[PDB]
């Protein structure tokens, strides 16, 4: 499917398109934004007669998009959500329409066994509940959030890039009676200045603040109580994409001293595509930063990436705004905001 | 007399116990010390390139060049004031940068070389027979050992070969270059670099002034390096009593996770290194920094820029430290290659007792 | 109210995560409070039978007897103060001892059946019905489950079995006992005590009282008997929507010894006993009692002696706490029989959705 339909009636796409290439539009959210944004014009404007075709261009709308950028996965996943949204509606209806036993809400031999509304302001509704849900996320967090660290414990964090982890850290703070070491990883190639300033909020905030270089993780492993990951994206089996560089290794690190790993990220993250290969989603950086000169760095070709990828395994915890939740148990929460056909589009 | 108080940034609040602060840019002292220590002192404080193997050799220089110019007083014997310059010396150094296990044995060996010809013997005949033994004993203990090490090495490396390096160790690098001219095989050498010393930076410019195929990584990224790499090397400062790896900083993470992904990790130490000092965490004697290598953004060391950070004494509760010197796990590392040929590191100190 | 504050021994440096201490000696009471109450309480502050499982029905039926005893007055309807009374009476038990997941979902199920039946309906038949529809409810989420429990139990173990057992769970006595007599099957018992509660003595008498072969064990040895032991069950208090089990003294020891040593350990559970909080350590949230227990010398519980033993605030600096419930570990009980027969620990909440 091309964009000859929608030239004089959605133009928007375009610049959207734009945004994401030359990274002009920053941070997950921001894109979620804007995605959410692109949906409410795409339903505003455009004409429907029919509801299966209106899905089809949906879904091709969607798959075009994740064609143009396949490392905005907050994108993907709100457009998956209104469909969902859609379906369930669009569901309701039929049986409406022709005018059923289940003992769970979802039911498997269903599948294998043989099965005008007002549905537009419904959908509507739908973009303004997920925009809210994107809104707060840090408020259906804290309540569960600040009932792990105690007095006299030590805390490790890799990833301060993340807005809402440093948010996290700041409501623990805040509260009289606890009291905690901080111990913050910096980050060579992606996270050096992003950890300056966190660690200059810290600062700023009146908590005892220790800076580490990358190196000196080893020596301070056998004080570390609680590891924390500022993660960017959610997948299906557990599995995490961070927000650039310094996570591996420290994940590692701690899976051998049996050192707990929390996660706080949120639903609008959550993917329900699985992360098949780490080659295809992690999306790599810069040489430039490196190493100056060009002649004899021809010779001396440098690996660097940003985003990073930590198996299930290491991680243990996923607090969101609606609970505690595991890498065993979060497939269903996904699950639970994305239907089984919205999957593949 | 010299200089005393007066330290820059916070004291912080763990790891206080080594000496962290001193002489950066002279004024007043005794006037009677011989300036090369002190150009040595100056040198070695801010230092790039050295990393255990060298330092040793060049204070053994030091004490040559000293032994060569040094002249008996008409009055007192050769040795009655030489003790008190040599303790001046080594407080010299304590303040400059604190002494390690290598330096100690030499001043050990000093000591024993004292006791040994005893005041009774002429200047110019004692001293010319000195000079030769010491000679003799660097040439024993050190470089031949070092040649020994090499050759082994030569004979353990098979065919088709990928390997991750770090640190500033001339062994290693004298290893790898060998790799690359007198072996001719299909050799690969991945480095690793480091905050506090640009070592892996300069190992890669030594690689270049050969012409290998030089891939350049950090600490940070490790998890995509790997994904066909099979061997690892590190440079160690130390092995004590116990029998634990007292290296430099960034080698006992890449251990853990060589350890991980499959394959072992082989480690280069010589047959002097040895010590009898009993420790097995870093919080017992740390070698620890001014903040001031903790400063500069990225890129180069010469480049100053006026960012975000720039301050430590004026900001109220803020603790910024790094350590040097660590303390990595026993059974990690397999390899161990000594003036014995091969052996595991488990042995500790079968060769302190046999001297 | 009674009695608040006023208590000896220090608040403690380690460990503070909940209030320690509350009434124990009855003196100025209210002219209101139900006698089975306070006598509930009075037991609770000193008992060592029940665990858990029996403590809810005990207090199930304490509501049953309150509900008979109670008669719609002229003035105040139905439902105008009995949720109040319901609350100062939660407020009173808190006091007396922190209370389980269980006792909280029996509550919210009160308050539930409070807002179905609206007050216009005849007295005399609302409390009729009430009290058989909440017999109903104890035959089915207890006494049913029990037996579906055993049954589940009786298909997965084998002919011939030992079996080793901590605490006082009444399910487990149970299903001991149907193991025992209706069955008829060749059972070894081993039961392990600790020193403040003998609830593993009480559970061997018992066991002794129906004709069972009882090896008594301690924490002091224990890798001596293992090593023979093929099933390990645990003393269950709740699971929490982690995977973890929040358990009776030193379970977790054991759960890791059989981790260890070949086996997987077991645990049984009652439907009603999952919970939606979630926490990941012992330190999170303490169940605390007074350090009087541990003064005396063992033997039996009541004793009073005159030895060495009876200083808190007397000698220089003094304290002696423990820990009355702990935290077991995820991947160790993979076992779990509950009201919807089959599943595992890693499935934290799936029945919780289900109800």
């Amino acid at each position: 499917h091309p964009n000859a339909a929608t030239s004089d009636v959605n133009v928007t796409i375009d610049t959207f398109v734009a945004k994401l290439k030359r990274r002009q539009v920053q941070g997950s959210y921001a894109i979620a934004l804007e995605t959410l944004q692109l949906l409410m014009r795409f339903i505003s404007a455009a004409r429907w007669n029919h509801v299966n075709d209106l899905i089809e261009q949906i879904r091709d709308l969607g798959n075009s998009l994740e064609k143009a950028h396949p490392t905005a996965f907050s994108c993907g996943n709100v457009i998956r959500r209104i469909l969902a949204v859609l379906r369930d509606e669009v569901e309701e209806d039929t049986m409406s329409t022709t005018v059923v036993a289940e003992p769970l809400i979802s039911s498997m031999f269903n599948l294998l066994q043989k099965p005008k509304t007002d549905y537009r302001q419904v959908a509507i509704q739908g973009i303004k509940d997920l925009i809210d849900e994107i809104k707060n996320i840090d408020e259906g967090i804290q309540q569960i959030a600040i009932d792990l660290i105690h007095d006299h414990e030590i805390l490790l964090t890799p990833t301060p890039d993340s807005k809402t982890v440093l948010k996290f850290l700041i409501t623990a703070r805040e509260r009289s009676n606890r009291t905690f070491t901080v111990l913050v990883t910096e980050g060579f190639p992606n996270n050096t200045k992003n950890a300056h300033e966190f660690a200059k909020k810290l600062a700023q905030h009146n908590i005892e603040t220790l800076v580490v270089p990358d190196s000196a993780v080893f020596a301070l492993m056998s004080r570390v109580g609680k590891v924390i990951i500022g993660t960017k994206a959610v997948f299906v089996n557990g599995g995490t994409i961070s927000s650039n560089s310094g996570v591996s290794s420290v994940c590692e690190c701690a899976r051998e001293f049996r050192t707990p790993v929390f996660a706080v990220a949120g639903l609008y993250k959550l993917s329900p595509l699985y992360p098949f290969d780490v080659e295809k989603f992690v999306e790599f950086g810069g040489s430039q930063r490196i190493l100056p000169r060009m002649d004899p760095r021809k010779r001396l070709d440098t690996v660097n990436q940003i985003t990073d990828y930590v198996p299930p395994e290491n991680i243990d915890i996923y607090i969101t705004n609606v609970g505690g939740f595991n890498p065993s148990f979060i497939y269903r929460i996904a699950w639970d905001n994305y239907k089984q056909i919205d999957v593949h589009l | 007399p010299g200089i005393s108080s007066v330290i820059p940034t916070v004291l912080e609040q763990s790891f206080d116990n080594s000496s962290l602060i001193s002489v950066k840019e002279l004024l007043l002292n005794k006037d009677l010390i011989h300036p090369s220590i002190l150009l040595l002192t100056s040198h070695l404080a801010h230092y790039k390139i050295v990393g255990s193997i060298p330092r040793c050799i060049a204070m053994l220089e030091v004490f040559q060049i000293v032994i060569k110019d040094y002249q008996t007083p008409k009055g007192t014997t050769l040795s009655r004031n030489l003790t008190s310059y040599l303790s001046h010396q080594i407080d010299l150094l304590k303040k400059a940068r604190p002494l390690s296990v290598t330096m100690g044995n030499a001043i050990r060996w000093l000591k024993q070389e004292i006791s040994l010809i005893d005041p009774s013997t002429p200047d110019k005949a004692a001293k010319k027979d000195l000079c030769e033994k010491i000679g003799q004993f660097a040439k024993e203990k050190i470089e031949l050992a070092d040649q020994l090490i090499i050759d082994n090495a030569s004979t353990q490396i098979e065919e088709s070969t990928t390997i991750v390096t770090y640190g500033s160790s001339k062994v290693l690098t004298e290893l790898l270059l060998h790799n690359a001219i007198s072996l001719k095989k299909n050799i690969k050498v991945i480095v690793v670099d480091s905050r506090p010393l640009f070592e892996g930076r300069k190992m890669a410019e030594t690689l270049r002034n050969a012409g290998v195929n030089v891939m350049y990584a950090l600490i940070t990224s490790l998890d995509t390096i790997f994904n066909d790499v099979d061997y690892v090397f590190l440079g160690a400062h130390s092995i004590l009593s116990n029998g634990f790896l007292y290296s430099r900083a960034g080698t006992a993470m890449l251990a853990m996770s060589a350890k991980r992904r499959n394959i072992p990790v082989l480690v280069c130490c010589e047959s002097l290194k040895f010590s009898q000092r009993v420790q097995l965490d870093s919080v017992t004697f740390n070698e620890l920094a001014d903040p001031n290598d903790l400063v500069n953004i990225d890129y180069e060391n010469p480049v100053e820029r006026r960012g975000n950070k720039g301050a430590l004494l004026n900001q109220f509760i803020k603790e910024r430290k790094f350590e040097k010197k660590k303390l990595a796990m026993e059974n990690k590392p397999k390899g161990n290659k000594i003036g014995g040929k091969k052996g595991s590191e488990g042995e500790s100190k079968d060769a302190s007792n046999e001297e």
